[PDB]
RNA sequence: GAGCCUGGGCUCCGUGAGGGGGGAGAAGUCGUAACAAGGUAGCCGUAGGGGAACCUACGGCUCGAUC
RNA sequence: CGCUAUUAUUGGGCCUAAAGCGUCCGUAGCCGGGCCCGUAAGUCCCUGGCGAAAUCCCACGGCUCAACCGUGGGGCUUGCUGGGGAUACUGCGGGCCUUGGGACCGGGAGAGGCCGGGGGUACCCCUGGGGUAGGGGUGAAAUCCUAUAAUCCCAGGGGGACCGCCAGUGGCGAAGGCGCCCGGCUGGAACGGGUCCGACGGUGAGGGACGAAGGCCAGGGGAGCGAACCGGAUUAGAUACCCGGGUAGUCCUGGCUGUAAAGGAUGCGGGCUAGGUGUCGGGCGAGCUUCGAGCUCGCCCGGUGCCGGAGGGAAGCCGUUAAGCCCGCCGCC
């Protein structure tokens, strides 16, 4: 992906790596549901 | 380093550079692609007319405490339903359902929500062809 | 005045062959082996830098 | 790489003046550079420039006297008529007669005052003050 | 040497500003050329000819004792090289390198040197086309170039 | 050569069982991941696992404290 | 519209605030060293024919002044075109040069890469000899190994990965990254150079080649470590930290994936603006010598570090290895 380093800073946020893990799981669910 | 292109025959690359980095400012994009005129329920107008359906109250944001009086309004151009704030002390009692009412912008940053009631972009101006300022001061009556 | 015009640090030499007594002009920073043009002995042997003179130096031009 | 020796010369002059030097050596010489130095001498910004000869090109040796604030080359070399000089004056100089625009005409390199007196235009190459 | 590696090296020659041959040279313009041709027929190149004349025979700046250069001296006679020397040397280097890369496939650090040599080659080809020392459509092919060395 | 019918292409709009995540909103449940060596230093990338913040492994960075 | 130098030709910014491609080679295009001769396309001057009127600026005059109207003089009409003249700059054409770049010779440096062979300890398993009850492991313990003789000591055999100290603040490489020894093939840089060619150059949209770890495909191998998994503890709980075991994987061959704090968080080339002190390579000159490819001191060139004055910056800090003043190109906000 494009990554903005601003997001790595941990004030007010959960850790970016785990957010990246969450984003891919949602993408796989959406993509499977359509049937590709 | 030094700014490019600065040559004497580099006339069109400069134009391209400008035309490319001028799509990053929303003021040009939203005017050339006509997005406001597309998502606007007023069809690009300063005022509009509608009919009242429901009288309601909204909470003021923090750290303020108050109820702001509003009404739902179904427009006559397009049939879209919006929300409008009733200004003045007691302006909600001079209103009723099925009354026709004229709607202006409320006044705010970027033609938007003003002060401590977000979610409301519009304001009532006239009730059945009479003005709220007069109805609230006590100088005219609602027919 | 200042060091504006670069001048070469290498000089040409006039030397005399210790075998046959021939006299000959050579370079002092050779990249090839230098030999006598009569008997064929070695006069200067090359190095990375200044060559090592195996003869007698008569003059420095 | 090396594109314009005139700009290099003029910037070297500005820096050496700003720091307080007496003499200045300009390695890649030309004829434009000589003509520009000639104009600057006539107007009184330098002293006693001479050409030295090595086998590559010329070198120029210049003396400074403390009468320079700024100096530089104008890029791109704009064409200019005998009717639009005040614009570039206001753009490159701080007062109405303060410094010299150096112009290249079909009659030689000159100052814009001379060019205007003769009634001609040309191309802009440098400014000094 | 800056073209690829980008280093600011300075290990060249420092010639003096001379306008006429010195007065301690022994040989003369008519023997200088004979020596040039002798060395050529022995089999050396232009640079080695110059180097030898400078070291052994004491002859600086052949173009001072003669108003013409070595390659002109050779093209006047029948000893001019058809493909110029730089191009030839580079092509030889590339041919040997390909020979060895066909047997060491996974070196992978000398292939880059090969690419750089070919880039040099193409630069020089584009130069020589404009000036006329090669036909206007000469190309470089490794299989055809095997047959030039 | 209109109109009518038929098929195709491009394009705009409305709607639909069910499901997906986003943003706001007085006060709720479970934990306590980050800021101090934040109590296992933190964070990048890849992969696997877990109610959830998160945890581990390989390679890196210091934007890491003590001697 | 302006405010807004928040779209920046005039006139912005990219170490830390938004922002340099992971790094290289190159097509179009843009930018391009010095002298001489020519042409006169761009450019400059003078003049002829056109660019309706209203609208815009100025003065005078008529409606009371004005707004308005009229006479005249100028501009606007982003320009087109017919001729004459000039040649500094640019372009085109033809000769010359050596300063930038490239080629070549010489003696040296270096974990640059590939191939083949020979080794060093350590670890694990097995077999034999000796010996008797605990060993390991922790904050404390227990799961586990052990009387079918363990841990421990000795003699032998086998196997797979790695190359310690020396080792550096060090070196080579475009970057990723590269440390046993000998031999072969191969790439590039610096120094020295009255050697050769003679501007052959810079950057590079689109395109291409390389590219840690992990992951995938196909085939082999498999000591130690060890995601997942299973057990013991700790805890209010513990899907974890701690302990004992363990699969893929880590290794070789041949291919795909093309990513990272891929970071100097600092794009590449060129000229200029005080120096000091270390270290690496090469060269020169003096002194020592055990005569050593050796030691010390000084100078020139190139690499790599630490301080620092003017100067710069919001500051931290940078400071001739600029985050300073100039000439350029591409990417980005
Ligand atoms: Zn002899």
């Amino acid at each position: 992906m494009k990554r903005r380093p601003r997001k790595w800073k941990k004030k007010g946020r959960m850790r970016w790596k785990w957010i990246k893990k969450r984003i891919r799981r949602l993408k796989r669910q959406r993509r499977k549901e359509r049937g590709l | 380093g030094k700014k490019a292109p600065y040559g004497e025959f580099a006339g069109r690359k400069l134009k391209l550079k400008r035309k490319k980095f001028r799509w990053s400012d929303i003021r040009y994009k939203r005017r050339v692609l006509r997005l406001k005129e597309k998502s606007d329920p007023l069809e690009g107008a300063p005022q509009a007319r509608g009919i009242v359906l429901e009288k309601i109250a909204v909470e003021a944001k923090q750290p303020n405490s108050a109820m702001r009086k509003a009404v739902r309004v179904q427009l006559i151009k397009n049939g879209k339903v919006v929300t409008a704030f009733t200004p003045g002390d007691g302006a909600i009692n001079h209103i009723d359902e099925h009354d026709e009412v004229i709607i202006e912008g409320i006044g705010g940053p970027k033609g938007g929500s003003m002060g401590d009631i977000p979610g409301i972009r519009y304001k009532v101006v006239k009730v059945n062809r009479v003005s709220l300022k007069e109805l609230v001061k006590g100088r005219k009556e609602k027919p | 005045p200042k060091n504006l015009i670069p001048m070469p640090r290498s000089r040409f030499l006039r030397v005399k062959c210790i075998d046959c007594g021939n006299e000959q002009i050579v370079f002092s920073h050779p990249a090839t082996p230098v030999r006598c043009l009569v008997c064929g002995a070695t006069l200067v042997e090359p190095t990375g830098g200044k060559g090592i003179i195996k003869a007698k130096v008569l003059e420095v031009e | 790489t090396l594109l314009d020796p005139l700009a290099n010369a003029l910037s070297h002059i500005t820096n050496s003046e700003r720091v307080g030097k007496k003499e200045v050596y300009i390695k890649p010489a030309s004829k434009l550079i000589g003509e520009v130095l000639r104009v600057m001498l006539e107007n009184g910004y330098i002293g006693e420039f001479e050409l030295i000869d090595d086998g590559r090109a010329g070198i120029y040796r210049v003396q400074l006297i403390g009468k320079i604030n700024k100096a530089g080359a104008i890029k791109p070399r704009f064409p200019v008529k005998a009717r639009d000089y005040e614009k570039w004056e206001k753009r490159f100089l701080p007062a109405f007669e303060f410094g010299i625009l150096i112009v290249s005409t079909s009659q030689g390199v000159m100052t814009h005052k001379e060019a205007l007196e003769k009634g001609i235009g040309g191309r802009l190459i440098a400014y000094v003050y | 040497a800056r073209i690829h590696a980008r280093k600011r090296g300075k290990s060249g020659s420092k010639r003096p500003p001379r306008t006429a041959p010195p007065a301690w040279v022994e040989y003369t313009a008519e023997e200088v050329e004979a020596l040039v041709v002798k060395l050529r027929k022995e089999g050396y190149s232009t640079a080695m000819i110059g180097t030898i004349l400078r070291d052994q025979y004491g002859i600086p700046s052949v173009k001072l004792i003669t108003g013409k250069k070595i390659t002109k001296i050779l093209e006047e006679n029948g000893l001019a090289p058809e493909i110029p020397e730089d191009l030839m040397f580079l092509i030889r280097r590339a041919v040997n390198l390909r020979k060895h890369l066909e047997q060491h496939p996974k070196d992978k650090h000398s292939r880059r040197g090969l690419q750089l040599i070919e880039s040099k080659i193409r630069r020089l080809v584009k130069y020589y086309r404009r000036t006329g020392k090669l036909p206007a459509k000469w190309r470089y092919d490794p299989e055809q170039a095997k047959l030039l060395v």
